[PDB]
């Protein structure tokens, strides 16, 4: 989920691109 | 298919065979076998007897295990035409005795002969060797009259048999050419109980812990 | 002495025998390998519908 | 009184006999004709079972049947053409170095360091295969048997002898003597009227079934010699020797015909055979395969490799359809 | 909106690193299958095991390492959709394997040297075994394809990007994100530390206490040493190079705070990095170390 | 000596079972296959039953499958069988047999005595039921078959019995050519493909009795009717 929405704005960008760019090996 | 109702039969006699030879063959493989030589009168007996014309097999068990001794000796024949039949033996017991050494027929020096070429043969160039050295109680009342000097000239030390016993096995332990993969263990033969067949269980079970660490590569 | 004049007397039985000139034996084999070189399987292979093997 | 002076005497008129019998040689004779070519075999059949080193092996006369030994104790005859199993029979002693089938069929025989001969009876009422007869008399090991008939065999032994046996009484016949050595091999011919041995002393001898004595002498070698085979003929046979040579002899002419030898090889022989028409021969080696030679050419046509072990034993059927080659990794090949 | 991974200072310097452990791994895991079908002396039950495990050992240099550093470095997939549901199901059947096979040879040593009265096993028994591990990582490793999917994401109105990402069946906190963490670490980690370390304690133990009969007692003691020596390492490389990697992935399920940082890439490569570490390490204790495989060397180099 | 003894022929009521022995003295029982065969009191013989060695190998007549069992018990050297709803067309006379396959042997060798019981494909041609003649002349005994005997690997699988009065068959020629061990060289067979002849030179008082030719080429061993000389 995109928030879509400043400062803790881009925490949440940084913790969606790292969600879905996720690896295990 | 291909194959009538008498070919199909011979095909299942010849699986029966199969699986006949796989369980005894697979039951040889937890013997160990041993190989009995010396030079003429030098104690074989006396070894043999302690368990109880061609080759001679002999069967006993000692501690869950089962040992079958081959004694080659009588063959009046050359052994580089059959010696090879030995190949792949867990150990060589090689039988001599101390008070030899002034009798002749310097018949100490034809058994280090033929010690010589058992351990250095080509077929026997990783078996270990197990001595035995007979004759203790004549060979300390024989060494107070006749001196060491006669069988060996260069032997310049004391006349007491712990010493001349010990100079007799540091000379036969120094023909081993291969002093690595080959270990000679040396025992001096006693009637005490059952000594002589547990110093054989020992030596056999260092063969065989020796031999699987090798497989693995760990040694 | 029994042995030396066993030597002897076999090997003077040995020395008076017949013998043939080297060519005659030599011609002889070669007459009996071209006879019978038709019926070698192994010089002349055989088609695989007669081999048993294949 | 100079008996040795004599013997020495007789040696040397004997070689010159041959020395001025001796007018040509089969490099010239056989210069002018065609050579084999190259002589290329493929493996037939694997035959898998014995758990050691096969140390002999022999053919059946239908060539289909095959009995095999090996130091594991079991003796198995085989189905060529199936690959299957007929028999297998548990030997007392497993020290067994030589094993025969009788031209009949109906029994085997093996020996070894135990110094006897064993004889199996395959045709029974019963369904099992049993012990027919014991042969004692030897006193050094057996190095090889040959059924001469269904009643008569011959075996020679490390003491120096062989003798000729009668199976129903059980007490050999005539021993014949002379060999200085130990005895190594036989040859039976074809007509079964004469056999060749080898022996430790490099020399080859020639002796009469019925009368006992020897009639001709070979010292053309110089090491022991390991192998001995009578051509399909029977005028001539060939020798093995550990000089890593192979040589041929005439009966008739009485003295050497052919060698056969290269440069780059060292080991010893084990094992030789002729093919049927006996324009082939077929040597087995300790450097783990064999040589095909021409046996009138003198010069190599194919190998035979494929075996990862000393080749042990080989042979030939009788009507030369397969050559079947055993050796010390425990298996059986046949080649077509 | 950038992370460290960006500049060329660190790019350039994860490439140089990333090459050198391909490089040692190929060379190293070659030479072991090499050996083995060139000389048809060492076709042995044990040696099938080490040529196995350098099969294995050889399929993560090829996977592993350069799939997940281009998709680290460029930070979108440009494989393709057949990529996302297959390179992930491979990596994971190579790291199974590769563990499965290691406790194999440890079970080995310990039957072949504890009970040293018995019969070894035959080829007909290690066929199965090697076929049976392959066979097993390959159903372990079904639910990284199963839960694998393919999307395009547009969170600025051009800042289209590929994400090969997985997702699980619940929603909002799943537990099946990290009920599949845990059951891999108690599975590929606790379970395969526990069985080598036992075995190998018991191997220790039974050769400290043995002696040798005659005078040459001591000598065996002076072998002895180096094989205390060479056991110790085998369990401290599995356990050290393994652990941080699976630490990371069960933190990151647990607690969300590890996601929201600047340097979060930086760190899963260096995680990533000595993991890999044992693709090279393996031919060095293994075949490299015993006797059979070092004299092999020596003699197919001539 | 080999000997086959049977037991348990009493006189069942219809719908009943009983139970049949064979045991074996003078040979090595583990190595042989058994077979059943039975006799009508008026008609020829027919094969029930087969058990190999090692009892992988479990065969019986369409006509008794779900009814029979065979099993064998090597330590005790037993073959039995048991038998289960009996009707009236099972009031014959029962054979042990025994058989041993590999290359060159030669199977049905050796019958049982025999044991009666009273409960109160490939067609086989025989040319004629009964044949009239004196001591002294050849005589000639051919029977048909519908399918081509002879198999891919060489081999015509024809067998020859004879049964004397009041006494169980004996073999004569096995594989359309072998003579059996202890018959005297005066039997010859021949034939080819569907069509097999059997001669006997200066007939004697010995060879009065019925002669069979039986198949062994597929799944159930077929007999046929029986020539009768007098």
């Amino acid at each position: 989920i995109k928030p879509e929405a400043l400062n803790r704005y881009y925490a949440s960008l940084r913790h969606y691109l790292n969600l879905v760019t996720r690896q295990r090996y | 298919c291909t194959l009538s109702a008498e070919d199909k039969a011979a095909v299942e006699r010849s699986k029966m065979i199969d699986r006949n030879l796989r369980e005894d063959g697979e039951k040889a493989a937890r013997e160990v076998k041993l190989l009995l030589l010396g030079a003429g009168e030098s104690g074989k007996s006396t070894i043999v007897k302690q368990m109880k014309t061609g080759i001679v097999e002999t069967h006993f068990t000692f501690k869950d295990l089962h040992f079958k001794m081959f004694d080659v000796g009588g063959q009046r024949s050359e052994r580089k035409k059959w010696i090879h039949c030995f190949e792949g033996v867990t150990a060589i017991i090689f039988c001599v005795a101390l008070s030899d050494y002034d009798l002749v027929l310097n018949r100490m020096h034809e058994s280090m002969k033929l010690f010589d070429s058992i351990c250095n043969n080509k077929w026997f160039t990783d078996t270990s060797i197990i001595l035995f050295l007979n004759k203790k109680d004549l060979f300390e009342e024989k060494i107070k009259k006749s001196p060491l000097t006669i069988c060996y000239p260069e032997y310049a030390g004391s006349n007491t048999y712990e010493e001349a016993a010990a100079y007799i096995q540091c000379q036969f332990e120094d023909l081993n050419k291969r002093k690595d993969t080959k270990e000679i263990y040396t025992h001096f033969t006693c009637a005490t109980d059952t000594k002589n067949v547990q110093f054989v269980f020992d030596a056999v079970t260092d063969v065989i812990i020796k031999n699987n660490l090798k497989d693995c590569g760990l040694f | 002495i029994a042995q030396a004049r066993k030597l002897v007397e076999q090997l003077k039985m040995e020395a008076n025998i017949d013998r043939i000139k080297v060519s005659k034996a030599a011609a002889d084999l070669m007459a009996y390998c071209e006879a019978h070189a038709k019926e070698d399987p192994l010089l002349t292979p055989v088609p695989a519908s007669e081999n048993p093997f294949r | 009184d100079q008996l040795r002076q004599e013997a020495e005497q007789l040696k040397n008129q004997i070689r010159d006999a041959r020395k001025a019998c001796a007018d040509a040689t089969l490099s010239q004779i056989t210069n002018n004709i065609d050579p084999v070519g190259r002589i290329q075999m493929r493996t037939r059949r694997t035959l898998r079972g014995h758990l050691a080193k096969i140390y002999a092996m022999h053919w059946g006369t239908d060539s289909r049947l095959l009995v095999s030994a090996s130091q594991d104790g079991k003796l198995i005859i085989w189905d060529s053409y199936t690959t299957n199993k007929v028999h297998a029979i548990p030997l007392r002693s497993s020290w067994v170095m030589t094993c025969a089938y009788a031209p009949s069929g109906n029994y085997v025989a093996c020996g070894g360091l135990d110094n006897i001969c064993s004889i199996y009876n395959l045709k029974t009422r019963e369904g099992n295969v049993r012990v027919s007869r014991e042969l004692a008399g030897h006193t050094g090991y057996l190095s090889c048997c040959r059924f001469l008939d269904d009643n008569q065999i011959v075996t020679s032994s490390g003491d120096t002898t062989c003798a000729l046996w009668d199976i129903e009484t059980g007490q050999q016949t005539t021993t014949f003597t002379g060999h200085t050595g130990d005895v190594m091999s036989l040859s039976l011919a074809p007509d079964t009227r004469l056999f060749v041995s080898g022996a430790c002393d490099a020399s080859a001898k020639l002796w009469d079934v019925r009368e006992g004595m020897c009639r001709q002498t070979f010292t053309g070698h110089e090491s022991d010699i390991n192998a001995i085979c009578f051509f399909p003929n029977g005028n001539a046979f060939a020798t093995g020797s550990d000089d890593a040579t192979c040589r041929l002899f005439d009966l008739r002419a009485d003295q050497e015909l052919m060698t056969y030898s290269h440069d780059n090889i060292i080991c010893g022989i084990t094992s030789v055979s002729f093919s049927k028409s006996g324009r082939l021969l077929l040597a087995g080696y300790d450097d783990f395969n064999c040589n095909v030679w021409d046996a009138l050419k003198a010069d190599r046509a194919g190998v035979l490799a494929g075996h990862d072990n000393r080749v042990s034993c080989l042979g030939v059927t009788d009507d030369g359809m397969a050559v079947a080659t055993g050796s010390w990794d425990s298996f059986l090949k046949i080649w077509n | 909106l950038i992370d460290s991974t960006k500049l060329i200072e660190v790019q350039v310097v994860l490439i140089l690193a990333y090459c050198s452990i391909i490089l040692l791994g190929v060379i190293g895991n070659s030479l072991v299958i090499h050996v083995v079908i060139k000389f048809k002396s060492m076709r042995t039950v044990t040696n099938f095991f080490i040529a196995n495990l350098a099969v294995a050992d050889l399929l993560v240099n090829t996977l592993c390492l350069p799939f997940t550093l281009t998709y680290t470095l460029m930070g979108e997939w440009k494989m393709g959709p057949v990529l996302c549901h297959l390179v992930p199901y491979a990596q994971g059947l190579a790291v199974q394997v590769s563990t499965i096979t290691l406790t194999v040879i440890a079970l080995d040593r310990y039957r072949c040297i504890v009970y040293h009265l018995e019969s070894k096993i035959s080829k007909r028994i290690s066929f199965l075994i090697i076929g049976l591990a392959w066979g097993i990582s390959a159903l372990l490793a079904s639910p990284l394809a199963i839960f694998r999917e393919y999307s395009l994401i547009e969170i600025i109105p051009d800042f289209e990007i590929v994400a090969c990402t997985e997702k699980w069946p619940g929603e909002e906190k799943s537990i099946y994100g990290t009920v599949y963490s845990l059951s891999s670490l108690l599975i590929l980690y606790v379970l395969p530390l526990g069985i080598i370390s036992f075995s190998y304690t018991r191997i220790w133990s039974k050769l400290k206490n043995h002696v040798s009969p005659g005078a040459a007692n001591d000598h065996y003691h002076q072998r002895r040493q180096k094989t205390t020596k060479m056991l110790v390492c085998v369990v401290v490389v599995f356990a050290v190079c393994w652990l941080p990697l699976h630490a990371f992935q069960l933190a990151v399920d647990i607690d969300s705070q590890v996601l929201d940082l600047k340097e979060y890439k930086l760190i899963f490569t260096v995680f990533h990095i000595i993991a890999m570490c044992s693709t090279f390490a393996n031919p060095l204790l293994y075949g490299w170390m015993n006797s059979n495989y070092r004299k092999a060397f020596l003699s197919a180099f001539r | 000596d080999v000997q086959l003894v049977e037991s348990g022929g009493g006189l069942v009521q219809p719908g009943g079972s009983r139970k049949l022995s064979c045991s074996a003295s003078g040979f090595a029982f583990s190595s042989f296959g058994m077979h059943w065969v039975r006799q009508a009191p008026e008609k020829g013989l027919e094969w029930v039953a087969y058990i190999s060695s090692g009892s992988g190998t479990i065969y019986y007549a369409d006509t008794v499958k779900g009814r029979f069992t065979i099993s064998r018990d090597d330590p005790k050297n037993t073959l039995f069988l048991q038998m289960t709803s009996l009707r009236s067309e099972d009031t014959a006379m029962y054979y042990c047999v025994r058989s041993i396959y590999y290359y060159g042997s030669s199977p049905f060798d050796f019958w049982g005595q025999g044991t009666t019981l009273t409960v109160s494909d490939i067609v086989m041609t025989q040319a004629t039921s009964s044949v009239p003649v004196t001591p002294g002349e050849s005589v000639s005994i051919s029977c048909r078959s519908s399918k081509s005997l002879l198999h891919s690997n060489g081999n015509t699988y024809l067998y020859w019995f004879l049964q004397r009065p009041g006494q169980s068959p004996q073999l004569l020629i096995y594989r359309m050519s072998n003579l059996a061990s202890g018959v005297p060289d005066r039997f010859s067979g021949s034939g080819s493909g569907t069509a097999f002849t059997l001669t006997i030179s200066r007939l004697e008082a010995e060879d009065v009795g019925v002669y069979y030719c039986m198949q062994h080429l597929e799944y159930p061993l077929t007999f046929g009717a029986g020539t009768k000389l007098e």
